[PDB]
């Protein structure tokens, strides 16, 4: 029973992280920001502060 | 009386059946997961294994 | 005679309780086997998932996800503020 519980808490952790990052991927603004961040790093990787 | 003998026989049968029970040991994957999540050094040891 | 009779009921209820306990333990053994099978299936799935995780790279995994989400909701709120402010101005 204890081992089953441990497996289930591992599943719980996985699904919690899945939900958080799904919330992240839900917002279009953050994805746009990381997209032009990728393009900026393509043109200039130095300006991380930008 | 014979009721005492019957009760004793039933109890003996119940005990004999109770002894013969076998509970399944953990399988192959439970070991991997549990020993890879058991202790901080155990996670590293299981990853190496 | 009557005194062994005085005893015999007690051994009788003891026998009944022992038989019930035996049956309960057999049912518990069935439940135990079911739990073992479920553990094995779920553990196999988790092991496959973790083996693939130790084998693949995702290039955009965040690191301060809590900070990211609080920043996202803060920006969302500031956007509702901007929208109210602009539609009042236009009105």
């Amino acid at each position: 029973c204890k081992s089953t519980n441990s497996i289930l808490d591992s599943w719980i952790n996985i699904h919690s992280q899945a939900g958080y990052i799904h919330k992240l991927m839900s917002d279009q603004t953050y994805l746009k920001l990381i997209n032009d961040r990728l393009h900026n790093e393509n043109v200039n990787t130095n300006d991380e502060d930008g | 009386g014979e009721s005492l003998d019957r009760c004793i026989d039933d109890i003996n049968r119940a005990v004999d059946s109770m002894s013969t029970l076998y509970f399944k040991p953990p399988g192959i994957f439970h070991n991997a997961i549990l020993q890879g999540a058991s202790n901080k050094a155990s996670i590293r040891k299981d990853i190496t294994r | 005679n009557t005194i062994q009779q005085l005893l015999l009921p007690k051994i009788r209820e003891l026998s009944d309780s022992i038989i019930t306990l035996d049956s309960n333990f057999t049912r518990l053994n069935f439940i135990h086997e079911s739990l073992a099978d479920l553990n094995e299936s779920l553990g196999s799935l988790l092991y496959g998932i973790m083996s693939n995780s130790w084998c693949v790279e995702f290039s955009q995994a965040p690191h301060d996800i809590q900070d990211d989400l609080i920043a996202i909701k803060q920006l969302k709120s500031l956007e509702d503020e901007k929208n109210n402010l602009v539609m009042e101005l236009s009105n």
